[PDB]
C-alpha cells in the first residue's frame, strides 16, 4: 500500500514560516496526487490545498492565500508544504494524504502520522488570581456556587487546594484553555451549602511551580 | 523494479494442431510461374503446438494468476497470437538471461519497435509495466521491470510498430549467420508468411520467453492484490525442423500453394515428380 | 474547514445501527458522487471507511455503509462495536475545491444518559480593575461526551472571544467542558444581558448574567 512519512514535529514564533516534508513509498509520487490538511486541537479536518488530477494545477484553498505554497519533487518522491506568516492560529497537526490521480474518486485513502506545528511566543509567567464569588441563593436553591481565576499562567501544570486541602468535597478544578496568547488559564469550584457562607471560609490555595508562584486568595461574596 | 510474481507451478501442458500455417519465403528472390524445392527449417505440416495461457482468468470464483514460461529456442520458432489488446509487446531472445551474456530484447510500443542486443539482468518475473504520468495526462511505459541493468549495447534498432476485430498475428524467428531473421503475416479475423526484418546481432540464441505488458492496479487500503494486472492473453508457439518443402510460387510471384514432401506417402508422390 | 453541516454527537447502544448525516448543497454533495467518509480515534491519523457514496475499502467490516440523498448524505453503522466510538468525517468535492465537513462522535453508550450542569459567572470586579473581563461558563457531568457551547449577548450572538476546551473525562466517567468568554469592561458595562447557551443531544441549557452593579 502507499506509505506516507511525514517530517518531525517543529516549534514556531509568531511571524516564521514552517516547512513540512512527506515522503511516499510504495507507489511513485507522480501516480498518486498529493493534498495537505490541517486539525487543530480539538477542532476538525480542514483542507488545506491539493493537486486537481483532471487540470494539472495545484489547488489552494481560499484560507491560505499567499500564505501556503506546496511544491513537490518527484526524484526524492517527497511533498512539500511550505506557510509563512505564521500565527497561533496555525497551531495545529499537519497531514499530508493521498488520492488517486486516474480515477480522481476524491477518496483521500492513506494518510500521514501528523506533523504537529506549535506556534507560541510564550514563556514562564505565573498565574493571575481572581476569586468568582458567589450570591445569596446562586444555585441550585440552598447550594451555593463559588470559584477561583487561574488567569494567564504558563506553562502547564498549577495545583489548586481549597482552605490548604481541608474542602476536598464538592470541589471541581476545570482543565485549561490554551487560549490564543499561548498562555493558559483555567478555573476551580466548589460548589458549598448556602447556610455555611457566614461561618466559613473559602481560601484558594493556587501554587505553579514553573514560575516558582504560590498564591492564596479568599473569596468572599459580594 | 522487479516484481516477484510467482505462481506454484505450470500444470497442464495444453496442444493444439498447426494445419498447414508456417510456410515462410524462404529467399527474397522474386521467381515467377515455377515450383522451388528447398531444404529449409519450416514448420512442419499437422504438427502439434503448444496454447500457451499466459494471464488465465478464474471465473467469478477467483481473480487471474500468471503464468509466462522461458521456453527453447531450439533450431527455430513458429509464434503465434490473436489478440484485441496490447498484452504481448514482444519478446527476449538469449542465452543465460542474465549479465553473464548478451541477450535480445524487441519491445514494440504504440509509436516504435525498440530492439536490442545487450548486456541485461532481466528480473526473474519480467513485464512491461504501464503507469500513469499525472503531469502528462497519459499512461507511460517503463522498461525497468524488464531489466534492472543495461550493459555493453552493441545494437539498437527503433522503427515502427509491428504487433501495435481479433487479429492473428504470426511470426517466424530463426537466428542463423548471426542474423535475427523475422518473418510475420497480420490477419484480421492460404497465405504467405511475407519476411520482416534481417537483424545483424551476431549472438546465441537458445531460450526464449515471451513479454506481456501489465497495467499498473491502484488498489484500495486493504487490498492484499499484486498491483500489476492487465487483461487476459494467450499465446501459440511451435518448433522449426529441418524439412523439404516444394513451394509453388505464382506468376505473380505468391506463394499459392506448399507441400511438406516427408508427411504422407502422397505428398512425397508429388514431390518426386 | 466547516462547508459540509454534520451532528455533534451520536448516541448508540452496542449492537444498535447509527446514522450520522453528511449535509450539503446541489454543488458539492448533490452534484458529484464523489463523497466520502473517515474515521478517526483521538490523538491518532483519520482512517478511511466508504469512498464513492457506498463503495467500502477492504478490511472496513460489512457493518459500515453510505449513501447519500439529494443534498445530504449519511453514514450508517450497524452492529455497533466499542471499536466504533470516534469522530466522524465526511468529505465532498466541491468543483474546485474539497473541502471536509465539521466532526460527529459516535459515543458507544455504556452509562446512562446525563444532561450537563451549568454554572456562569461574571468577570470579576477585581478583574476588570485591570481593564479586563472575562465571563466563566463552567460545565460538568454530561455523558455522552460531547457538547456545543454559544454565547448571547443581550439576544444577539457573540461571535468572537470565545475559546473553549474540549471535553474531558473526569472521574465521575461523565465529562466536563470549560468556556470562557473574552470582554472588555466597556463593552460589558454596555451590553445588559450575557449568556451561555449550552446543548447537550438537542436540549439547551441556559445561564444568564447581568451588571446589576
Ligand atoms: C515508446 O518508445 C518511444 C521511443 O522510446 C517513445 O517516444 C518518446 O521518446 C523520447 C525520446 O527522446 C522520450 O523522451 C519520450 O519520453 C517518449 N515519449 C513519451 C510520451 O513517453 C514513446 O512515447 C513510447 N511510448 C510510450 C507510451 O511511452
Ligand atoms: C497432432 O498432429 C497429429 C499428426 O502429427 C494429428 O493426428 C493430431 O490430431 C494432432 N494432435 C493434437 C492434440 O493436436
Ligand atoms: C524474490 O525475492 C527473493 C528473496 O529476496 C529473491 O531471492 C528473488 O530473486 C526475488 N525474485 C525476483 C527478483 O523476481
Ligand atoms: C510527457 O512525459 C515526458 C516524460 O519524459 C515529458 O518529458 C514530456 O514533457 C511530457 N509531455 C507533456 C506535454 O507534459
Ligand atoms: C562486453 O562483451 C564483450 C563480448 O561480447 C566483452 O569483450 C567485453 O569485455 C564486455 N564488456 C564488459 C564491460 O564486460
Ligand atoms: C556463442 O557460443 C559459442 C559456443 O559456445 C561461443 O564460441 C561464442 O563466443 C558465443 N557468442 C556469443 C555472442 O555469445
Ligand atoms: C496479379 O497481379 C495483377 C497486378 O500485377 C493483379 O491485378 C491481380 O489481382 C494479381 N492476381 C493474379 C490474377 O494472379
Ligand atoms: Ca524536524
Ligand atoms: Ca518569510
Ligand atoms: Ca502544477
Ligand atoms: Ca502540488
Ligand atoms: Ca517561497
Ligand atoms: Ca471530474
Ligand atoms: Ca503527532
Ligand atoms: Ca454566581
Ligand atoms: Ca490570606
Ligand atoms: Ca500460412
Ligand atoms: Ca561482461
Ligand atoms: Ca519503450
Ligand atoms: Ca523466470
Ligand atoms: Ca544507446
Ligand atoms: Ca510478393
Ligand atoms: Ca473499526
Ligand atoms: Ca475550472
Ligand atoms: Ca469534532
Ligand atoms: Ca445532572
Ligand atoms: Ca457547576
Ligand atoms: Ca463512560
Ligand atoms: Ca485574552
Ligand atoms: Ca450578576
Amino acid at each position: 500500500q502507499v506509505q506516507l512519512v511525514q517530517s518531525g514535529a517543529e516549534v514556531k514564533k509568531p511571524g516564521a514560516s514552517v516547512k513540512v516534508s512527506c515522503k511516499v513509498s510504495g507507489y511513485t509520487l507522480i501516480e498518486l496526487s498529493m493534498h495537505w490538511v490541517r486539525q487543530a486541537p480539538g477542532k476538525g479536518l480542514e483542507w488545506m490545498g491539493g493537486f486537481d488530477p483532471e487540470d494539472v494545477e495545484t489547488i489552494y484553498a481560499q484560507q491560505f492565500q499567499g500564505r501556503v505554497t506546496m511544491t513537490e519533487d518527484t526524484s526524492t518522491d517527497t511533498a512539500y508544504m511550505e506557510l509563512s506568516s505564521l500565527r497561533s492560529e496555525d497551531t495545529a497537526v499537519y497531514y499530508c494524504a493521498t488520492g488517486w490521480a486516474y480515477k480522481s474518486t476524491w477518496y483521500f485513502g492513506y494518510w500521514g502520522q501528523g506533523t504537529l506545528v506549535t506556534v507560541s511566543s510564550a514563556s514562564t509567567k505565573g498565574p493571575s488570581v481572581f476569586p468568582l464569588a458567589p450570591s445569596s441563593k446562586s444555585t441550585s436553591g440552598g447550594t451555593a456556587a463559588l470559584g477561583c481565576l487561574v488567569k494567564d499562567y504558563f506553562p502547564e501544570p498549577v495545583t489548586v487546594s481549597w482552605n490548604s486541602g481541608a474542602l476536598t468535597s464538592g470541589v471541581h478544578t476545570f482543565p485549561a484553555v490554551l487560549q490564543s496568547s499561548g498562555l493558559y488559564s483555567l478555573s476551580s469550584v466548589v460548589t458549598v451549602p448556602s447556610s455555611s457562607l457566614g461561618t466559613q471560609t473559602y481560601i484558594c490555595n493556587v501554587n505553579h511551580k514553573p514560575s516558582n508562584t504560590k498564591v492564596d486568595k479568599k473569596v468572599e461574596p459580594k | 523494479q522487479c516484481v516477484n510474481l510467482t505462481t506454484r507451478t505450470q500444470l497442464p501442458p495444453a496442444y493444439t494442431n498447426s494445419f498447414t500455417r508456417g510456410v515462410y519465403y524462404p529467399d527474397k528472390v522474386f521467381r515467377s510461374s515455377v515450383l522451388h524445392s528447398t531444404q529449409d527449417l519450416f514448420l512442419p505440416f499437422f504438427s502439434n503446438v503448444t496454447w500457451f495461457h499466459a494471464i488465465h482468468v478464474s471465473g467469478t470464483n477467483g481473480t487471474k494468476r500468471f503464468d509466462n514460461p522461458v521456453l527453447p529456442f531450439n533450431d527455430g520458432v513458429y509464434f503465434a497470437s490473436t489478440e484485441k489488446s496490447n498484452i504481448i509487446r514482444g519478446w527476449i531472445f538469449g542465452t543465460t538471461l542474465d549479465s553473464k551474456t548478451q541477450s535480445l530484447l524487441i519491445v514494440n510500443n504504440a509509436t516504435n519497435v525498440v530492439i536490442k542486443v545487450c548486456e541485461f539482468q532481466f528480473c526473474n518475473d519480467p513485464f512491461l509495466g504501464v503507469y500513469y504520468h499525472k503531469n502528462n495526462k497519459s499512461w507511460m511505459e517503463s522498461e525497468f521491470r524488464v531489466y534492472s541493468s543495461a550493459n555493453n549495447c552493441t545494437f539498437e534498432y527503433v522503427s515502427q510498430p509491428f504487433l501495435m476485430f481479433k487479429n492473428l498475428r504470426e511470426f517466424v524467428f530463426k537466428n542463423i549467420d548471426g542474423y535475427f531473421k523475422i518473418y510475420s503475416k497480420h490477419t484480421p479475423i492460404f497465405s504467405a508468411l511475407e519476411p520482416l526484418v534481417d537483424l545483424p546481432i551476431g549472438i546465441n540464441i537458445t531460450r526464449f520467453q515471451t513479454l506481456l505488458a501489465l497495467h499498473r492496479s491502484y488498489l484500495t487500503p486493504g487490498d492484499s492484490s499484486s498491483g500489476w494486472t492487465a487483461g487476459a492473453a494467450a499465446y501459440y508457439v511451435g518448433y522449426l525442423q529441418p524439412r523439404t518443402f516444394l513451394l509453388k510460387y505464382n506468376e505473380n510471384g505468391t506463394i499459392t500453394d506448399a507441400v511438406d514432401c516427408a508427411l504422407d506417402p502422397l505428398s512425397e508422390t508429388k514431390c518426386t515428380l | 474547514q466547516s462547508a459540509l453541516t454534520q451532528p455533534p454527537s451520536a448516541s448508540g447502544s452496542p449492537g444498535q445501527s447509527v446514522t450520522i448525516s453528511c449535509t450539503g448543497t446541489s454543488s458539492d454533495v448533490g452534484g458529484y458522487n464523489y463523497v466520502s467518509w473517515y474515521q478517526q480515534h483521538p490523538g491518532k491519523a483519520p482512517k478511511l471507511m466508504i469512498y464513492e457514496v457506498s463503495k467500502r475499502p477492504s478490511g472496513v467490516p460489512d457493518r459500515f455503509s453510505g449513501s447519500k440523498s439529494g443534498n445530504t448524505a449519511s453514514l450508517t453503522v450497524s452492529g455497533l462495536q466499542a471499536e466504533d466510538e470516534a469522530d466522524y468525517y465526511c468529505s465532498s468535492y466541491a468543483g474546485s475545491r474539497m473541502g471536509f465537513g465539521g466532526g460527529t462522535k459516535l459515543t458507544v453508550l455504556g452509562q446512562p444518559k446525563a444532561a450537563p450542569s451549568v454554572t456562569l459567572f461574571p468577570p470579576s470586579s477585581e478583574e476588570l480593575q485591570a481593564n479586563k473581563a472575562t465571563l466563566v461558563c463552567l460545565i460538568s457531568d454530561f455523558y455522552p461526551g460531547a457538547v456545543t457551547v454559544a454565547w448571547k449577548a443581550d439576544s444577539s450572538p457573540v461571535k468572537a472571544g470565545v475559546e473553549t476546551t474540549t471535553p474531558s473525562k473526569q472521574s465521575n466517567n461523565k465529562y466536563a467542558a470549560s468556556s470562557y468568554l473574552s470582554l472588555t469592561p466597556e463593552q460589558w458595562k454596555s451590553h445588559r444581558s450575557y449568556s451561555c447557551q449550552v446543548t447537550h443531544e438537542g436540549s439547551t441549557v441556559e445561564k444568564t448574567v447581568a451588571p446589576t452593579e
